[PDB]
RNA sequence: GCUGGAGAUACGCUUUGACUCGGGGAUGUCCGAAUGGGGAAACCCACCUCGUAAGAGGUAUCCGCAAGGAUGGGAACUCAGGGAACUGAAACAUCUCAGUACCUGAAGGAGAAGAAAGAGAAUUCGAUUCCGUUAGUAGCGGCGAGCGAACCCGGAUCAGCCCAAACCGAAACGCUUGCGUUUCGGGGUUGUAGGACCAUCAAGCCGAAGUGGCUGGAAAGCUACACCUCAGAAGGUGAGAGUCCUGUAGGCGAACGAGCCUGAGUAGGUCGUUGUUCGUGAAACGAUGACUGAAUCCGCGCGGACCACCGCGCAAGGCUAAAUACUCCCAGUGACCGAUAGCGCAUAGUACCGUGAGGGAAAGGUGAAAAGAA
RNA sequence: GGACCGAACCGGUGCCUGCUGAAACAGUCUCGGAUGAGUUGUGUUUAGGAGUGAAAAGCUAACCGAACCUGGAGAUAGCUAG
RNA sequence: CCGGAAGGAGUGGUGGAGCCGACUGAAGUGCGGAUGCCGGCAUGAGUAACGAUAAAAGAAGUGAGAAUCUUCUUCGCCGUAAGGACAAGGGUUCCUGGGGAAGGGUCGUCCGCCCAGGGAAAGUCGGGACCUAAGGUGAGGCCGAACGGCGCAGCCGAUGGACAG
RNA sequence: UUGGAAACGCGACGGUGCCAAGAAAAGCUUCUAAACGUUGAAACAUGAUUGCCCGUACCGCAAACCGACACAGGUGUCCGAG
């Protein structure tokens, strides 16, 4: 279902401040087509997707002492709608 | 595999060659020079029992045949 | 929690699901002040696919 | 590394009763069980006491301060009491409450 | 009470019985025998059906009509195909190491073998296996180094059962006419010859009995009196507790969960070889790779060239518990270890070294209680 | 044009320097080739008594008259140490 | 101090929980050596070195602390490079804000080091849903004590072909 | 702006000479078999909706890769002004 591909909004002084020029940000599940998110984020909003793009993104660290690290990967998602389409408040960060 | 249909897997045995060649007959006895192993095969017919069929056979099984379908035949 | 129909099985299913996402929503804003409601969600969710499994079972044989 | 209690896990009083130090300091001394903890065998009481100075985090307290609170025993205070000592005890019978079993020593129950 | 190690704050759950324990169900992404197709393991690409889509299901080869079965894995053990050298012989060819090491195949909780064409010299025994013993005997041997049985006898364990065949009823395809190749019931299964055909254990609960004084930081220690004992095994608790805690001494215990025929390309043989104490030795016998090739109850195999007599067996079809082996796993125990010891590891096949196969560490200790020092 | 001079590039001539190095093969200077039997990238194939080799017993992952790893294996040691 | 020796006891100091003596029994039982083994610490010695002979100077700033960090102005060095863009390979080393034990051949307020947070966007660039080379693999098929070796079509395989900013 | 210089890039699949004689397959353009179609085809035009998976940071002649090192070594291509 929609709800738990969409995984959970970034934030960063640039998606933010990218929310004010209409787009909207936020990581997703690694495997999933772009279509896929298009239509989650979509009817998970009830707005109309016209631009998506989709990025994989791979972190790690180090607990002290032996343990060796190695956070979890993802992938992000960055999406334009039509004009008037801009998301409500949960966009109103 | 050499596999024979109904046949043989085809043995190895050493080959032992001896020199002194006076054992029983008068003579001191027989040395012996070396042993190594060796092995052998055999023929290749073709002959079926179902539809159709051509397998390898040995003489022996040429031989059978003639006497007998068994369960393979020519 | 058994008595619902199937379709209300898929309503109800989603529902958690909204709400579950909605938390992590929040809990990413670093503002998620109930942890427990999560986990309340997820085992609601697990309990509504068990009990689908057992109209499963049941019935048909 | 070492092993926890041996006890079985398992307490003998609840966090409920009443009782009594038969040991070490305290020994005599009597409280309500504040805190039981059967897995590694540590029992709260008003009892025992100690000053611990919580080192200062400014955690609404720049400079830190002391407080005086209870610290934790196990199985060395004794179980309950009755005729004003600690006891032996033993399993009973049924009551109005005829799902349990109570507990006595030589007398009633507690 | 719980909220995994974790020693962490916050959110909470739980007499409607949580948590933990014993038992079942259900969910179980992707890779891996992997198996829709490909592939640089965990990834990239499809097709068929159901579905409103979201989602669900199918798509490898090999045996089978079909049910159904097989691919892979497994410490050591088992069987099998293949099969070393160092080394000893004070050199080295035979010989030995040794059918050891190793590779490969097949399988199970074991496997192997097994129901006399035998062992053997009493006209004795009576499947197989394993242990003792015979016995370093009898033997084998450049008769050197060295290798080495079996019978009798004592024990563990102990069962033997089914087929093909003569002869009946076909039925199908076989032919000059009441028959003959593979099938299906009956029938029939052997040597002191028979058969034909004809007169308890898993979760757990119950469980006896000590108080005063003393040294102490603290008592279990000392002391004074006292109790239990089918229970004095053991751990724990401020130092050593039968009677403070946890306790198989004893007792109980589950939803529901484990336990005329008798075998032919056969026996036999010649050539090349080999097992057995068996090194070609007077070399039987088994086993075969090439070529050959019989008899059947006054019948056939064997008794260590061979012959006669005497004596023991019935091959050329199958199945078969238990006594046997091993320790990944579990419990108990120890004139075993106790931090350079003991597994490599008080845990890590980690760090580190190597392209790789592969190799591969050291490392423990506040205190009784964190009261962990405001 | 297996011609000439000569950068890149490939190479390694003589001297020095380095010799617990800057480097387990190098540096400065000098020197050979430099349209050819040339140089180089990616993919890939051949290996242990085996491969390769315009041939030194060279090379085959920094010491190859027979690589490495594990194993037989505590080989054997008329020898030296203790 | 004692016994003939190996050795044994007294006393005092530490230490903080187990242990002498006697008799018998069993040993992984007695160390200076092995270019022995593991570990610790010495000597060489405050010695050699601090890794290209492309130089550096002053002012100002920050800071507990500056020859070494920042800023300014000069100076010197490369410039078919000692500039720039890529593939391979590496794996967050990038940017911001902090830090300063250890790495940095000295220092260190700095860093490719430590901590946290962010950054990475493709119908059209490269690859894939396209193609084939060497090579690999391969139903059927040809061999082979086992394991296995070959082999047509086919399939895989860019280093090349095709393809819209 | 005027004047000049100039590629190894572009026109290109130009020219000429040489011998050692210089991949394949798909996309692509033509032809038909088969099939549907010959009322509603090809193709053109205009509007619309549609655009998947992976790689993009940074080092990249070097202190970020191979050299146990913040090592005087090694590392394929491209640009490299006066
Ligand atoms: C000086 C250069 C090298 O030495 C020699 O050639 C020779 C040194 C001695 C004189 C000689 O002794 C003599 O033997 C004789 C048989 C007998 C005589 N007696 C009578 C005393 C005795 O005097 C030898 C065998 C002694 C022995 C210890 C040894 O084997 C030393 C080996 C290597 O360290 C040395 C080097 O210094 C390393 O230099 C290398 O050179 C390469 C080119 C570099 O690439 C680099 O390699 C990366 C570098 O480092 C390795
Ligand atoms: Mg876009
Ligand atoms: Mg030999
Ligand atoms: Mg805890
Ligand atoms: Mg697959
Ligand atoms: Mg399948
Ligand atoms: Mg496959
Ligand atoms: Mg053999
Ligand atoms: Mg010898
Ligand atoms: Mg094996
Ligand atoms: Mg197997
Ligand atoms: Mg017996
Ligand atoms: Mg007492
Ligand atoms: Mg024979
Ligand atoms: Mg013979
Ligand atoms: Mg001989
Ligand atoms: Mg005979
Ligand atoms: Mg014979
Ligand atoms: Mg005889
Ligand atoms: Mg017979
Ligand atoms: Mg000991
Ligand atoms: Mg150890
Ligand atoms: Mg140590
Ligand atoms: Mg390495
Ligand atoms: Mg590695
Ligand atoms: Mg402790
Ligand atoms: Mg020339
Ligand atoms: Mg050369
Ligand atoms: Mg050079
Ligand atoms: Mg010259
Ligand atoms: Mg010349
Ligand atoms: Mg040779
Ligand atoms: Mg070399
Ligand atoms: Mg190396
Ligand atoms: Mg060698
Ligand atoms: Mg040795
Ligand atoms: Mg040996
Ligand atoms: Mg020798
Ligand atoms: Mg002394
Ligand atoms: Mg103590
Ligand atoms: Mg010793
Ligand atoms: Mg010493
Ligand atoms: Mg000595
Ligand atoms: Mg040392
Ligand atoms: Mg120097
Ligand atoms: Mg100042
Ligand atoms: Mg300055
Ligand atoms: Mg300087
Ligand atoms: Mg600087
Ligand atoms: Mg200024
Ligand atoms: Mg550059
Ligand atoms: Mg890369
Ligand atoms: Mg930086
Ligand atoms: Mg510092
Ligand atoms: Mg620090
Ligand atoms: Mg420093
Ligand atoms: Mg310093
Ligand atoms: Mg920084
Ligand atoms: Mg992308
Ligand atoms: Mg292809
Ligand atoms: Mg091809
Ligand atoms: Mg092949
Ligand atoms: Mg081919
Ligand atoms: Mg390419
Ligand atoms: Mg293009
Ligand atoms: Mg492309
Ligand atoms: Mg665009
Ligand atoms: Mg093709
Ligand atoms: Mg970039
Ligand atoms: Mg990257
Ligand atoms: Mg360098
Ligand atoms: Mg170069
Ligand atoms: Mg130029
Ligand atoms: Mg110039």
């Amino acid at each position: 279902s929609h709800y738990d591909i969409l995984q959970a909004p970034v934030i960063s002084e640039k998606a933010y401040s990218a929310m004010e020029r209409g787009v909207y940000s936020f990581w997703v599940s690694p495997k999933a087509t772009k279509t896929e998110i298009k239509d989650a984020i979509q009817q998970a909003f009830g707005v109309r997707v016209i631009g998506i793009s989709t990025m994989n993104v791979p972190g790690k660290r180090k607990r002290v002492g032996r343990f060796i690290g190695q956070r979890n990967d993802r992938k992000k998602a960055i999406v334009r709608l039509a004009e008037g389409q801009s998301i409500e408040a949960l966009a109103g960060q | 595999y050499l596999t024979g249909k109904k046949n043989l897997v085809v043995n190895s045995v050493i080959r032992r060659g001896k020199a002194r060649a006076d054992g029983g007959v008068g003579r001191k006895t027989t040395g012996i020079t070396k042993r190594v192993q060796r092995a052998n095969l055999h023929k290749k017919a073709i002959r079926e029992n179902g539809q159709v069929k051509t397998v390898w056979l040995s003489a022996n099984a040429l031989r059978t045949l003639s006497k007998g379908p068994y369960k393979g035949i020519e | 929690m058994r008595n619902l129909q199937a379709t209300d099985f898929a309503k109800e299913i989603d529902a958690r699901k909204k709400e579950l996402m909605e938390l992590r929503f929040q809990a990413a804003a670093g503002q998620l002040a109930q942890p427990h409601r999560v986990r309340q969600l997820r085992r609601e969710v697990a309990q509504l696919n068990t009990v689908k499994a057992e109209l499963a079972r049941k019935g048909e044989q | 590394p070492s092993a926890g209690s041996h006890h079985n896990d398992k307490l003998h009083f609840k966090k409920g009763d009443t009782v009594i130090v038969l040991s070490g300091k305290h020994k005599g001394q009597t409280g309500k069980v504040l805190l039981a903890l059967p897995r590694d065998q540590k029992v709260v009481v008003e009892g025992v006491n100690v000053i611990t100075k919580n080192v200062k985090p400014s955690m609404t307290n720049p400079q830190g301060g002391q407080e005086q609170r209870e610290l934790a025993l196990h199985a060395s205070k004794v179980a309950l009491v009755d005729p004003e000592t600690g006891k032996a005890t033993r399993v009973r019978k049924q009551i109005v409450d005829g799902k349990k079993v109570r507990v006595a020593v030589a007398s009633g129950k507690t």
